[PDB]
């Protein structure tokens, strides 16, 4: 388990939380071994071009590993995994100046199925988590890649069910934005 | 450093049809020991990535065994025999036999599945985003395919081209289609001088637009 999102400002440094492996993925890219290290013996092994990038400086007390970054360049944004074969959750590094902004969320009411939506929108940095009814409606459902707009994303979702059941059996778009530590749960209701 | 190839970026197949990516490492991943440290994963939209082969050919626990991979000492094949729709994703080869690890570049599957026209609907904005001043129009083309697709907004009959944005998804995991969503933003006073608003899709599948269009004085 690895926190959601690190907003550091270019220059800053990073301490991130988790045989310990790292790699490192930029959006829409591939992977790279960044290095393993091992709690045991706090015996640390880098990969070259990241040895003068990174730290795999464990901790026994927390029985977690860490990875720490020193000065970040938007060439150090990117997705963050600390595995085990036991995958992390990543965490989405984004080096950039702006400050964090939690979205704003509006419901998407229309006017034999029917389409709602959820637009999330006006918020820094990525990532966005969204679900519909705690994730019990998931087979209608498609979420939209956020676009980057005036140093702001803008995410949308659909979800599209039989027509007879809405508004009778209620629809609810949930966004957590890991960043700001916010949630916003939005039933969607008729116009 | 050990070098891993994928010569293709992408492979497409029909559902229920056998497909293989090929890899390639500069070194032998064979091991005195006899094993050949060589990974497969899977990685979708949004996941971490997800072992299906390790040791060259060995079937991941809890991966289904249409899954196999094959090969020589630097010539590796992954076999997906009567692919799925949730097969759909990127998959790497991962050699881990020397330090360095690295991996290949990776190969997007690629479903091939009947032509289908898009769903569009078209959305005014929330009472809340007016309350803050904003005014966003949301159109989705849903469960279209090919991926290429079209979208036009109409303001009062004048189209318009600034303040639209779209995303489009990966492809869909359940059918093979595509979905894209276009926004046009404009700010509440805008949005109160104008009654028409306008989304034009225009799809492979056919030669006349899909059409969706409501009247703020409805």
């Amino acid at each position: 388990q690895q926190p959601g999102a690190e907003l550091v400002k270019p220059g800053a440094s990073v301490k991130l939380s988790c045989w310990i492996n790292w790699v490192k993925q930029r959006p829409g890219q591939g992977l790279e071994w960044i290095g393993n290290v091992y709690p045991g013996s706090s015996s640390t092994n880098y990969n070259e071009k990241f040895k003068n990038k990174a730290t795999l400086t464990v901790d026994t007390s927390s029985s977690t590993a860490y990875m720490q970054l020193s000065s970040l360049t938007s060439d150090d944004s990117a997705f963050y995994y600390c595995v085990r074969p036991y995958w992390g959750q990543g965490t989405l590094v984004t080096v950039s100046a702006a400050k964090t902004t939690a979205p704003s969320v509006y419901p998407l009411a229309p006017v034999s199925s029917v389409t709602l939506g959820c637009l999330v929108k006006g918020y820094f940095p990525e990532p966005v988590t969204l679900t519909w009814n705690s994730g019990s409606l998931s087979s209608g459902v498609h979420t939209f890649p956020a676009v980057l707009q005036s140093d702001l994303y803008t995410l949308s979702s659909s979800v599209t069910v039989t027509s007879s059941t809405w508004p009778s059996q209620s629809i609810t778009c949930n966004v957590a934005h890991p960043a700001s530590s916010t949630k916003v749960d939005k039933k969607i209701e008729p116009r | 450093e050990i070098v891993m190839t994928q010569a293709a970026p992408s492979v497409p197949v029909t559902p229920g049809e056998s497909v293989s990516i090929s890899c390639r490492s500069s070194k032998s991943l064979l091991h005195s020991n006899g094993n050949t440290y060589l990974n497969w994963f899977l990685q979708r939209p949004g996941q971490s990535p997800q072992l299906l082969i390790y040791r060259m050919s060995n079937l991941a626990s809890g991966v289904p065994d249409r899954f196999s991979g094959s090969g020589s000492e630097t010539a590796f094949t992954l076999r997906t025999s009567r692919v799925e729709a949730e097969d759909v994703g990127v998959y790497y080869c991962m050699q881990h036999l020397e330090y360095p690890f690295t991996f290949g570049s990776g190969t997007k599957l690629e479903l091939k599945r009947a032509d289908a026209a898009p769903t569009v609907s078209i959305f005014p904005p929330s009472s809340e985003q007016l309350t803050s001043g904003g005014a966003s129009v949301v159109c989705f083309l849903n469960n279209f395919y090919p991926k290429d697709i079209n979208v036009k907004w109409k303001i009062d009959g004048s189209e318009r081209q600034n303040g639209v944005l779209n995303s489009w998804t990966d492809q869909d995991s359940k059918d093979s289609t595509y979905s894209m969503s276009s926004t046009l933003t404009l700010t509440k006073d805008e949005y109160e001088r104008h009654n028409s608003y306008t989304c034009e899709a225009t799809h492979k599948t056919s030669t006349s637009p899909i059409v969706k269009s409501f009247n703020r004085n409805e």
